């Protein structure tokens, strides 16, 4: 509704809080795709996007995000959090659980993690050690 | 598509734990994991730098194609050289000359 | 009770234990057709294993949990022979 009104900042408020919810019920896919539009708080964007990709046993998708992100965004590319991506989709790759738990030590140190990113990360550690499994 | 070069001369796979932290630096015989490559993977065409994943004694292994050569069934010398790019193809028979290397991981032995 | 039953050789597939409970158990899950419950086959003539009767295993089947492929230097999928066991004898 805001959309049609024009009200950009109204509606990516509405659509911030409608992807955090539907990341942390489990609808990764569709969440990241309400990502893409708010990016269409950009590097947190591309943060998020690039986590419900992981969350989705989705590597390349995060890899592209990422891709993404640093070529049109010069902010994002020298970011942390951009680092903080390409070191968890390396670690995803790797099958490495324990390599993401300490980059997540470090970023949490430097930049803490709210709550949602802890679950989401949570979740794709939980990922990487079932395939171990 | 390759006319005659559609059987595989000889196929050379890097061999990783996909599971590095689980590594065993034990001597691999490359006939046993042949037998079960070919076993699962028979009647299949092949290109170099090839990624899969293969199960073996609990442990598993991400298989990479190194390179490929590519030769007509007839010929008893192998006069293909042996190729990396993906373009060379062939199926893959119980007689190619199968050769195993370090894998991505540089972990086996 | 052993005294009687069928000593015949089955060629038997290895496969995925069916959950971590039976790997627990430690007892080789069979179908009722396969053979009787609670009883000592062997496998191979070399590893030992007690059945316990299991509807989720078709027969001609075995699961088998990773410390026993472990042991039996086995993938999946590998066809193995396997027969009664006696260990008094």
């Amino acid at each position: 509704w805001y959309a049609q009104d024009q009200s950009v900042a109204l509606s990516n408020k509405c659509f911030i809080k409608c992807a955090d919810l539907k990341a942390l019920d489990g609808q990764y896919i569709e969440a990241s795709d309400i990502y893409s539009k708010l990016i269409k708080s950009l590097k947190d964007y591309f943060l998020k996007k690039g986590l419900c990709q992981l969350a989705a046993t989705d590597a390349v998708a995060a890899a592209r995000t990422l891709q993404e992100g640093q070529s049109e965004d010069p902010n994002f590319a020298d970011s942390r959090e951009s680092n903080f991506l390409k070191s968890l989709i390396d670690a995803v790759n790797e099958g490495d659980s324990e390599q993401l738990s300490e980059h997540c030590k470090e970023f949490d140190n430097f930049m803490r993690l709210d709550k949602w990113k802890i679950t989401i990360l949570n979740k794709i550690k939980e990922s990487i050690q079932q395939q171990e499994d | 598509y390759s006319g005659k070069q559609s059987y595989l001369g000889s196929i050379d796979i890097d061999i990783s734990f996909r599971a590095r932290g689980k590594a065993v630096s034990t001597v691999f015989d490359q006939d046993e994991l042949a037998k079960q490559f070919v076993r699962c993977y028979e009647s299949q065409i092949f290109s170099p730098t090839q990624y899969l994943i293969m199960e073996f004694q609990g442990h598993f292994f991400d298989l990479k194609i190194r390179n490929v050569q590519a030769i007509d069934l007839g010929d008893i010398e192998p006069t293909s050289a042996v190729a990396t790019g993906i373009e060379t193809k062939g199926i893959l028979t119980k007689q190619t000359q199968i050769n195993f290397f370090k894998g991505r991981d540089g972990l086996v032995n | 009770d052993m005294t009687n039953m069928d000593t015949r050789t089955r060629h038997l597939k290895v496969s995925n234990c069916p959950n971590n409970s039976y790997a627990l158990a430690n007892v080789a899950a069979v179908s009722p057709n396969d053979f009787p419950n609670n009883i000592y086959i062997i496998i191979d003539n070399l590893f030992v294993f007690t059945t316990r009767h299991s509807n989720d295993i078709p027969p001609g089947t075995i699961g088998f949990n990773g410390n026993q492929r472990t042991w039996g230097g086995w993938s999946l999928n590998q066809d193995v022979q396997a027969k009664a066991f006696d260990l008094f004898k």
